[PDB]
């Protein structure tokens, strides 16, 4: 099972969303919570004492209910499952450590990251800032089939390690759209702002959807070929904030369970845009407000990575992209975490 | 018109792994003509 870690991961997902949505309202948002969670859980293998438990608590783990071993083995199983072959669904998740050519890293840390997160180890010269940025960014770009470019946008000269992970997702719709029916249509951004978008249309299929009687929204769940689904949640005009206030793991499960009853499987005329959005986040600036003050402070104990220098957190980035069209969805993301001395 | 959905105003997106019960991606489309 990776079911033991599912509650914490979902809690983190919705906490992160809520912070972004409330701090930058009226803006496109897109991220991979799984990528962030897995990056930071991997990092925690190198943290000691209070710093280790605080990273896991920030990620939503209840360390009275779960052992550290339950968390890490949960991720190992989660990542293994995602990486297994599928017919009309590609999911790949991977990790890497870019290690200073000079420094002696603790074998336990390196061994644990390889055993649990299947981390690939690369050696690089962090004095060569330009070359190291290119090496890391090219690796992420390649692993994301070109979607995540320039993940690491800054790198200090005193960095000795950069942790990265990535997720790549490409999945066909069970119920695809016929591209000859896609035509430009109006999209009402707000009361005064209207843009044109290619609008896909299907009207012959049954779909899983509801008009919520407790909340001002409708919810569509579309299945992919393979073990994935997407919820498209459509607040009534002007009611986005009201839905965001209640967007929790419990609400997602409510909607999911309502959409397991065949009375919510009905013929639907569905207009859905063909579109792309992306997100780009500076996690070292955001995560202190989601429980990670210790990690980003002068007090962080990262002495599980090396005994050779006193280490501290440097920059941490997250970028993600979403591409929706008539055949399916492509989504990619990556997370970096740099450590300096 | 209860059998129609038009995603022609801001909406939320939750991509979910049903084998691992993980939220893989989460987001909001406010203006889809920003890449
Ligand atoms: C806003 O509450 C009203 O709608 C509820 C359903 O809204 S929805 O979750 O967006 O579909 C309705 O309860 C329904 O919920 C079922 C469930 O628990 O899964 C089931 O228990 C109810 O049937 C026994 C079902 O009622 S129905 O859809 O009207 O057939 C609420 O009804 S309730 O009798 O108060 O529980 C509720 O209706 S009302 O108070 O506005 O008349
Ligand atoms: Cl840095
Ligand atoms: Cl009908
Ligand atoms: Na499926």
């Amino acid at each position: 099972g990776s079911l033991k870690i599912a509650p914490a991961n979902a809690d983190f997902a919705f906490r992160f969303y809520y912070l972004i949505a409330s701090e930058t309202p009226g803006k496109n948002i897109f991220f991979s919570p799984l990528s962030i969670s897995a990056a930071y859980a991997m990092l925690s293998l190198g943290a000691c004492s209070h710093s280790r438990s605080q990273i896991l608590e920030g990620l939503g783990f209840n360390l009275t209910e779960l052992s550290e071993s339950d968390v890490h083995r949960g991720f190992q199983h989660l990542l293994h499952t995602l990486n297994l072959p599928g017919h009309g669904l590609e999911t790949r998740v991977g990790s890497a450590l870019f290690l200073s050519h000079n420094l002696k890293f603790l074998a336990k840390f390196l061994n644990d990251t390889m055993a649990v997160y299947e981390a690939k180890l690369f050696h690089t010269n962090f004095y060569d800032t330009v070359g190291t940025i290119q090496l890391i960014n090219d690796h992420v770009k390649k692993e994301t089939r070109g979607k995540i470019v320039d993940l690491v946008s800054e790198l200090k000269k005193d960095v000795l390690m950069v942790l990265v992970n990535y997720i790549y997702f490409k999945a066909l719709w069970e119920k695809p759209f016929i591209s000859s029916r896609t035509t430009p249509k109006d999209f009402y951004v707000d009361e005064n702002t209207t843009v044109r978008v290619p609008m896909m249309l299907q009207d012959q299929e049954h779909h899983w959807y509801l008009h919520d009687r407790y909340l001002p929204c409708s919810v569509l769940r579309m299945d992919y070929k393979g073990d994935a689904t997407v919820f498209f949640i459509l607040p009534n005009q002007g009611k986005m904030r009201e839905i965001e206030e209640v967007l929790t793991p419990e609400m997602l499960m409510r909607w999911n369970n309502l959409l397991r009853k065949r009375n919510f499987y009905k013929k639907l005329e569905l207009h859905l845009p063909k579109f792309s959005i992306s997100g780009s986040y500076v996690l070292d600036q955001i995560l202190p407000r989601l429980g990670f003050t210790d990690l980003f402070s002068k007090w962080a104990d990262l002495s599980g990575i090396t005994k050779q220098q006193k280490l501290e957190a440097s920059k941490s980035f997250h970028k993600a992209t979403l591409d929706v069209d008539e055949a399916g969805t492509e989504a990619a993301a990556a997370t970096s975490f740099a450590i300096k001395f | 018109n209860r059998h129609i959905l038009r995603f022609n105003r801001p909406f939320l997106v939750v991509i979910f792994s049903t084998s691992t019960q993980s939220v893989l991606f989460l987001g909001k489309v406010v203006d889809p003509t920003k890449p």
